[PDB]
């Protein structure tokens, strides 16, 4: 007699996926949900970049050589490298990780003079270490000595109001030297205090001389601290050597998004999610590739591969 | 001889993926049925949908690869990172497997509901031979085949000379 | 004409979620199904139970909107609830999916059981229909049509009548 | 012939939802499973509630003006507002969120002294910054000057056992003055030590002197550092002049939370999840409202809506 | 008298999940069926690999009794695990009421796959009693019963015979 | 007529379960999901293992007497105690817990000498809380006191290169006379400053001296300090009194697993989730036991119990 079956298809190379009850099912088919798939490179294409290179990112605000194309630089992707650094003369700021992690969310930085000026010190302290034609400093601030070798270093009391709408990074500097005859040579006998105050912020600073390793022919130091001054605030530096001090102010641009990289820029792939390998173009909902990454990205997890079944049983 | 879905599949049927072999006197047939297979196909594009989103929320460094962070900061972050990786291995291990689970009965179930929509249409002119088909009791050419298929065949037309053939 | 659950449902169904329409000599009628109907709600309300929990766990400050904490710490905090809110918002978009998916089908298949209860009771004495409802191949009355929904009705008082109908 | 169908309800207008396979479906009925609703007032029946207003939480511990109400005040819950001031005289708490996170679960504070007494030395210090009638100081403190001007300050130490079972919450302040010339004025010349050591703590403090921004018509400021001195343990205060004396040692008396708003109290409406914009009473697991609510509150969502079907398929 | 699976369960069923109870002239017997009783708790075993896997990962102190940390960081990290505990409740909850759902509907299914397997092999021959047994409209005796059980039953055998039991 | 009918198993006693929507179904059988049951004992079968008692894990890196068979300990698994203390004559370490973070981790600690010697002072410090044979001192560092009572201490500087293929941990100190008349007996009259500097990390240390509570016979501190000296790297030391110099760097073997506990070792049971209590053996992917447990463990959870259900629906 006529009969009529009723059927559904099936292939000879299934799939195989998991489910709650049964370990390597095949289906007829089946995506993958993990990404595995990177671009080593940095897709930069729809916004600005800066790959500041040999330059550190709080080398920005301080000016070393390195750092000179980027002293107003601004952008919406920045790439801090290996290499960079943030100084000539050996030192490193204290609380130097929330300052980048500010930085490189900044849009850049504008770069404002405080307007200072001395009477009775000199002010164009210089080493060979910040070279640009020969001995020189960073550039967004003024190495105060004083006057002549072993002199006396003036009292001295300098200010700056905030009169923008944003707040102001403010930077300074202790002078940590080599050895008691370095602290005097340049800014005399008597021990020496520098005290910084804003109104929200007080604090002060005692410089450290004696013997370290010596750091690019350097056996000194500089401390870098910093502040953000408050919109009409007003920041004050009272000292009577050992500073360095500042020549501008810095204020943030915008938004940006900072990470860091081994890999080349590229402006004709477009991207949201990167990572020092590359960047992580993919709509998969979970990524297996690096668990720092950054920006708009899939959930970063332990598996190599999680298959999800876009089709039937496959039974052949 | 011919056999249907609770033996087995139907590697050859390619446009489609559910349907109908048919064997009568004009000979053998398989043709798709497209509105089953439409069904189950936007159901699964459903779920695409919904698992193949992309995050809105940015999420920006913490941590250091250059210049590590203090010790004990740095070791809270990464406990931190970790079970935080760890709750999201958990969700994409379970959301897959309960997902596939899902799938599979999603498909199986609209095999299901073509049975037993045939089943009904053909009313008491066939038998359930078991293995998925229907013995039809009286004579379908070509046409009374196309007619089960795009559910026209009505089964008053055909009764009373199928009823005498059960006896 | 009348027709059952597989083409649509009755926006004339007022006091139950399930139900019978019957047309006979007396006229046309619908009574609501209390048994099937109220499964249904517990199975619902059960949901509720579930996800209408309040947490017990409290929380207290760990952050100032007042005067703003260190940048460092502030910025874990910031990240670890982040990624918090995205584990929770995920949790909730995928329980609510889970949970309605379910809550369908739950709904259909309790149609489902009722239906083929019925079928079931009226034994060899009706065919099925195909839009859900049952052709009964006897006289059934109000009074037999209120036995079959109170699960009294004996299909062997009509069946010698019913069977020699269906041939 | 005769039929029976089988059916099920429906309506015209169905809710629309959402499922693991299709994107707003429409079912009979459903309810909101994410809280938007808040109440604009902080629900406080059935608890104590301390609105410290003007008054600064830390400065119950220390006792600026604004807070005398509050000296030893006990409550269930605290509500701090944005106008609320900590000092009188300008100055900060170092390490004040921990602080603060303490004294806002502690239930409030109770108040006892660690009987000091003073021979050659002035014990009245005061400024027209922490005003009651006319020029005064935190009343929780003794402002400890030299006997007469630029006179000298007896080297002392002072110490307080904590005799109670429970720990000690210590709070002391050193003043770093305007000046040079005032520190003298003050304590006399020399440099000057503050050395506070319990057995489970030590640490040290010099006063850093300078001009600084005019806060309240005072160039100078008061740090405030603290401890928690524990059962029977001693806490020594060893120190010759810039120091700001405890009188009083705090006590925490039991359990309760703090929060922080801009809303009035209300002791009628009764309530557990707060946050500034208000209380949130709901039974819903999740909220919309507010990330950093506190209580015991709905799970904080990304979502205005997620609708949870509580009724079958709509086919009308 | 006896009943099936619609009624209730079979306390008496020792050596299996799933089974038949047949009356015939010889008398009343319960056997098990292994195939549909294996297929359940193969399902649940591929569950409990599943969910009895041991965690990969490691963690190592963040915290400490002896020698409490400073309260700030120590509040966070108090704060995170709290947040992380408050995530893994509600997974476990979910994961087991959901997992208790499924292993119900599972087994249910299983039953079901049974019944409606055995209603097609004795075809035209016996009638749904509605209490999930089948009368068998013709002699049976235990030899006819085992062979229903091991599915060899074949029913045009005894068709004749029974068609003409139900007229 | 004869009729086969279809069924299924059941019991009297179903265990009760929960599901999506109903509380407390029956079904056939149930196991549990939860892990409650503990081990009152450190399963340390297959690990070294290290149990430091009264000896303070801190305590191996300076050396007091109760840390004299740890100097140079190896484990896998190392076990603090309560009674564990890191000194003997009273002090504490800066950054305690990080330091206690990496040593846990480490595998146990190699000691090398950092070859130190000494002219024109004394180097034999010693006092009657860290005693051996009687009065003595911190195992892995010398007590620099002047050469005779009163008398001068030569400003000295003192480096050592790390040539070693790993980081050094390097550890000092500073000494917190009781009063000023002590700080004078033992370095001299003078203020006094102790200059630490790799080329990676600066900082600086002055004595406060002072009377503090009496700490077994000692009103006197010595502050512990410490830093990762780099491969190749050197660290220098500039002082002029009141250093607590070290004999030997430390150096991390290779891994390690730290735990806190009150209950015995037992080598003969295995295990890899531990607590405080004991240990956790269980294969469950929750616990209730302790939510600070650590090792390779079971999610910890709010509930007692969750049961899964291992067997269909009960109808008896
Ligand atoms: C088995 O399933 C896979 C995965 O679902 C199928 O490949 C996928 O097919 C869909 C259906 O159109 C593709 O949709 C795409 O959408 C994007 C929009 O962003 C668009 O770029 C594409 O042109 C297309 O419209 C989807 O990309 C594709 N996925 C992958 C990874 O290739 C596949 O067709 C199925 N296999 C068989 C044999 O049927
Ligand atoms: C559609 O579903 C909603 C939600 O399930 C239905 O409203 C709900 O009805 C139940 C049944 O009584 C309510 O319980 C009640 O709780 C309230 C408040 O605590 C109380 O006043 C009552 O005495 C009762 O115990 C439930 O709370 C209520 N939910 C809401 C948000 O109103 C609604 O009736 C259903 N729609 C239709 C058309 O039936
Ligand atoms: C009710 O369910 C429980 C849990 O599913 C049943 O006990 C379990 O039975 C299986 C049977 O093989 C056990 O497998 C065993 O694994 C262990 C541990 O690695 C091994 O030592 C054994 O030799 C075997 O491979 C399973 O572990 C066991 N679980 C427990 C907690 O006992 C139980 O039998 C069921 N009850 C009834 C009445 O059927
Ligand atoms: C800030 O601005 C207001 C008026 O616009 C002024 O009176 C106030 O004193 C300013 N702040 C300072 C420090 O001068
Ligand atoms: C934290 O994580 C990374 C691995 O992603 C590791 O290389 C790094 O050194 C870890 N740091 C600490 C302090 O444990
Ligand atoms: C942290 O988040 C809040 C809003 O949730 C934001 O207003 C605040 O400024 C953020 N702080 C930092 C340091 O990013
Ligand atoms: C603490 O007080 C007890 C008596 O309460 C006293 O004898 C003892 O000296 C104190 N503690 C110690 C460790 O000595
Ligand atoms: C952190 O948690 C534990 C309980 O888990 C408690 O004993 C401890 O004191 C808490 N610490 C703080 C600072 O809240
Ligand atoms: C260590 O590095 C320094 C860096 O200037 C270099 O002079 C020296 O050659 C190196 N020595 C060894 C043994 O690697």
């Amino acid at each position: 007699g006529d009969k009529i079956c009723l059927g559904h298809h099936a292939v000879s190379n299934g799939t195989k996926v998991n489910t709650l009850t049964e370990r390597g099912v095949e289906v007829v088919n089946a995506t993958e949900t993990v990404e595995r798939t990177n671009i080593p490179r940095i897709c930069s294409k729809g916004k600005r970049t800066v790959d500041l290179g040999q330059c550190g990112l709080l080398g920005t605000i301080t000016g070393p050589p390195q750092c000179d194309q980027f002293l107003e630089f601004s952008a919406d992707l920045i790439i801090e490298r290996r290499e960079g650094s943030d100084v000539c003369y050996p030192g490193k700021f204290v609380n130097e990780e929330a300052l980048r992690q500010i930085l490189r969310e900044s849009g850049g930085i504008d770069k404002e003079a405080m307007g200072f000026t001395y009477s009775g010190i000199r002010t164009n302290g210089a080493t060979s270490s910040c070279r640009r034609s020969g001995s020189s400093f960073y550039a967004e601030m003024k190495w105060l000595l004083s006057n002549t070798d072993n002199a006396a270093f003036p009292q001295m009391t300098k200010s700056y109001k905030n009169t923008r709408k944003n707040p102001a990074l403010i930077v300074w500097g202790i002078h940590h030297s080599g050895s008691t005859a370095e602290q005097t040579k340049l800014y005399g006998s008597g021990n020496k205090l520098v005290t910084v105050g804003s109104s929200n912020y007080q604090q002060s600073f005692v410089p450290s001389p004696g013997a370290r390793t010596q750091v690019n022919g350097q056996s000194g130091r500089i401390d870098f601290h910093w502040l953000m001054l408050n919109p009409n605030d007003t920041v004050t530096f009272s000292f009577n050597g050992a500073f360095i001090a500042p020549d501008r102010a810095s204020f943030l641009r915008g938004k940006s998004m900072g990470i860091q990289s081994g890999v080349q820029v590229d402006a004709d792939c477009e991207g949201d999610c990167y990572y020092s390998g590359g960047t992580i173009i993919s709509n998969l909902p979970f990524q297996n590739i690096d668990s720092r990454a950054v920006g708009k990205c899939p959930r970063y997890v332990k598996q190599r591969s999680l298959l999800l079944a876009t089709g039937m049983k496959n039974v052949p | 001889a011919i056999a249907g879905f609770i033996e087995n599949g139907w590697e050859g049927l390619i446009d489609g993926w559910y349907g109908f072999r048919h064997q009568n006197a004009q000979g053998e047939g398989t043709a798709a049925d497209y509105k089953s297979t439409q069904s189950a196909i936007d159901q699964i594009t459903g779920k695409l949908n919904r698992l193949i989103e992309k995050t809105n929320q940015q999420f920006e460094l913490i941590d250091n690869e250059f210049t590590e962070v203090e010790k004990q900061i740095g070791n809270v972050i990464n406990w931190t990172r970790d079970s935080i990786t760890e709750v999201w291995s958990y969700n994409a291990e379970l959301l897959v497997a309960m997902e596939n689970q899902h799938t599979i009965d999603l498909a199986d179930s609209e095999m299901d509901k073509l049975y037993e929509r045939v089943k009904r249409q053909l009313r008491e002119n066939a038998e359930e031979d078991g293995t998925g088909c229907f013995e039809i009791f009286h004579k379908c050419d070509d046409d009374c085949m196309a007619s089960i298929r795009n559910n026209t065949y009505d089964h008053s037309k055909y009764r009373e000379e199928a009823m005498q053939n059960r006896i």
